RNA sequence: CCUACUUCACAAAGCGCCUUCCCCCGUAAAUGAUAUCAUCUCAACUUAGAUACCCACACCCAAGAACAGGGUU
């Protein structure tokens, strides 16, 4: 999922940056995943 | 204060002292005593001058030739005294001026050879689309001098 | 002065070979010092259309920096007039292929865009390595100076240089690392 | 500094602290940049200055520790990436081409396949804008784009 | 002769004996000579500047696109020098 | 490359450089050791230069050659 | 490309026969700092990750519009 602003929605939801995009890594729920 | 040295502390141009000026008026002196002392027995060779003459300056050695765009109201074969030298110069020594050498120092003589016309030389306009055409022809007064002597005087 | 009037032109008007050595250098100042020098611009002779032009080795070719990400980030473009035959490189895929071609299309790009620009690219002389054929080692008569100052690493500095460095800051005792 | 010596017995054990050169030429600062006067006087090369901020595995000690300022933290931080990927530290790898003043990680840069018009150009940068407050030694200043 | 060269004027042939013998006449020992400076060698259009040594300190040099024409005309300089006929030389005062 | 004695003569009108000529050192110095289209690439790999120069040219572009150019000095 | 079949017939063809050779990058990992846990790292880092072809008169030709090319022992 890309979203231009990204949320938080649980706690295991993480913001790293690689590769030059910010991404939510989540382990909990990984429907969280997002990308800048 | 005090700076560690790392890259950017003392700018990569190179530090140089200034002499404090007691020495180098010392030097100055020495300088200009060795330069005079040559100039007294004639330890130099052929010189050139850079000499502001109508309106520009001609760098200029002696016996030779200078085209001048205006008629100089001289007499053919008339010797001349060109002031304003600004630059005189020698195998082993110049002396410059600020901005001009004086004139107990330098004379630079010449003398007017010819007083010409130029070549016909054409002036035209031209505007497109508008019947705008004119077309005109201009020659030009020219004088030629011939530059004789350089003579240096020991004046420092 | 007092040659005759021959060898006094030819003293005056005949080029000279120029080694520049290429290590850790960026080929814009390669390119900026070689082109300067190969259309004749460091003489005060210098006219357009004197041909007075030097002439220029660029050596270690292979061992170029540039600044930055234009290592990933700099493209060379190109087509093949055929349909589809555009081609883009990336400055290391290209690299990688000739290691030549940058400094090149460098002093390339940077000579005027004239018909002397191919008379000036063939006094232009680039070997990859430290290896020089050897007539052309024989021609050559200044080095010239590199362009960037190339910094030097940990293991390269001197004892005295290091003990010369004050230490900034106290650690604490009890300190992991 | 403290190790931990492991053999099965594990120990740790309290070897060798370095302490601060004696006279800091502008006491009563706050981080060690500012006591030694070098604010604004450094930049990527200099590996002395870099050298002694750095875990001997290449990673950055923190600012608790070490007791910058925020801003020269994050200066030196940059100048430590930028100094990694230039190889000027050698010595603290973590167990070829040449660079320099790489801003962003190589590996991870999509090239410039379109370069845009003149007035919206799509530039490459270079060096890091953390270091535009250093001196100017130059009338033109640091292209930090390219 | 406003502006003639010497040998223009003058026009001898092997350079270097003129200078040899013009060189004993002043008690002075042969000349040596020595290629100072140098540029294209291998190629189509050298540049040897060749210099005329007398006792460690040179008397002359001069260039040319080989070695034998750039040491002869090196002669004629400092043929032209001896004599004081350079071209520098103070211009005639008339 | 500069080695000059600048000075000005005591009034401060004038500027005067001292420049000898410096020669050349003898320890700086060595002693003297003692078809049509293929013709067109060995003639430019000898002479370092393109193709193009040596090619011939036609006979109205060699008709507006001058011939008695005038030389100076 | 023509051995067969087929149009055809000292050849040309398809409807017939033969040959056709390797990569795409976005993610998933391990070690690990700023931030002494952790973290794939627009931190230093470690994994999945081009050969071929070519290359010294005349007459006829499987070469050819002309020219060219090949052959004439
Ligand atoms: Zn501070």
């Amino acid at each position: 999922k890309n979203k231009t602003v990204l949320k938080k929605r649980c706690k295991d939801c993480y913001l790293v940056k690689r590769r030059g995009r910010w991404y939510v890594y989540c382990k909990t729920h990984p429907r969280h995943k997002q990308r800048q | 204060g005090y700076v560690p040295k790392t890259s950017l502390s003392s700018p990569p141009w190179p530090e140089v002292v200034l002499p404090d000026p007691v020495e180098e008026t010392r030097h100055h002196a020495e300088v200009v005593k060795k330069v005079n002392e040559m100039i007294v027995t004639g330890q130099y060779g052929r010189l050139f001058a850079v000499v502001h003459f109508a309106s520009r300056q001609w760098k200029v050695t002696s016996e030779d030739l200078i085209l001048i765009g205006n008629e100089l109201d001289l007499a053919c074969g008339e010797r001349i005294r060109l002031e304003k030298v600004l630059l005189v110069g020698a195998d082993n020594f110049t002396l410059l001026g600020k901005p001009l050498l004086g004139k107990d120092l330098v004379r630079v003589e010449a003398t007017v050879i010819e007083k010409t016309e130029s070549w016909p030389r054409i002036i035209m306009r031209f505007r497109k689309r508008k019947n705008f055409k004119k077309k005109r022809i201009v020659t030009t007064p020219q004088t030629v001098l011939r530059i004789n002597s350089i003579e240096i005087a020991p004046c420092l | 002065s007092s040659f005759s009037r021959a060898p006094q032109q030819w003293a005056t008007f005949a080029r000279i070979w120029y080694l520049l050595d290429g290590k850790m250098q960026p080929p814009g100042k390669l390119a900026a010092m070689a082109s300067i020098r190969l259309q004749g611009l460091h003489k005060p002779v210098y006219h357009a259309l004197s041909d007075c032009g030097d002439h220029v080795v660029i050596m270690n070719t292979r061992h170029i920096a540039f600044s930055g990400n234009k290592w990933e980030q700099k493209v060379y473009s190109s087509h093949t007039g055929y349909p589809g035959g555009f081609r883009q490189v990336t400055a290391a895929q290209l690299h990688l292929r000739d290691p030549v071609a940058i400094v090149k299309l460098a002093i390339y790009g940077m000579l005027p865009k004239n018909l002397h620009r191919r008379t000036m690219m063939e006094r232009l002389h680039l070997f990859p390595d430290e290896y020089i054929p050897e007539d052309i080692l024989k021609n050559l008569v200044e080095e010239l100076p590199q362009p960037r100052k190339i910094p030097k690493r940990l293991d390269e500095y001197t004892q005295e240089e290091i003990d010369a460095f004050p230490r900034l800051w106290t650690p604490p005792e009890d300190y992991r690392l | 500094f403290r190790e931990v010596v492991e053999t099965t017995i594990i120990e740790g054990r309290i070897t060798a602290t370095p302490k601060e050169s004696p006279n800091p030429p502008n006491p009563s600062g706050q981080c060690p940049i500012c006591r030694w006067n070098l604010k604004h006087k450094y930049n990527y090369d200099d590996v002395l200055l870099l050298s002694q901020f750095i875990r001997p595995h290449g990673g950055m000690l923190p600012r608790k520790i070490t007791g910058l300022c925020q801003e020269e933290h994050r200066k030196i931080e940059e100048c430590v990436k930028m100094a990694h990927r230039a190889g000027l530290l050698p010595n603290h790898r973590p167990r070829q081409l040449n660079r320099y003043l790489t801003r962003w990680a190589p590996g991870s840069v999509k090239p410039i396949y379109k370069k845009g018009p003149r007035w919206n150009r799509v530039r490459m940068p270079v060096g890091s804008p953390l270091l535009r407050d250093n001196v100017c030694y130059s009338r033109t200043p640091w292209k930090l784009y390219h | 002769m406003t502006g003639k060269e010497l040998f223009e004027m003058w026009k001898i042939i092997n350079p270097m004996g003129l200078l040899v013998e013009e060189l004993k006449k002043r008690n002075v020992s042969a000349p040596e000579s020595r290629l100072t400076r140098q540029s294209g060698g291998t190629t189509a259009l050298p540049l040897y500047f060749v210099g005329l040594y007398c006792d460690k300190k040179l008397i002359a040099e001069g260039p040319g696109e080989t070695v034998l024409v750039a040491e002869e005309e090196a002669a004629r300089v400092a043929l032209r020098k001896l004599y004081g006929f350079t071209e520098n030389r103070r211009p005639w005062n008339y | 490359n500069c080695n000059v004695e600048l000075a000005l003569t005591s009034d401060g009108r004038t500027i005067v450089c001292y420049h000898p000529s410096v020669d050349i050192p003898y320890e700086h110095t060595k002693p003297i050791p003692r078809e049509e289209g293929p013709m067109i690439e060995q003639l430019s790999k000898m002479f370092f230069t393109t193709k193009h120069r040596w090619y011939p040219h036609g006979r109205y572009h060699r008709c507006r050659k001058n011939l008695n150019p005038p030389k100076d000095r």
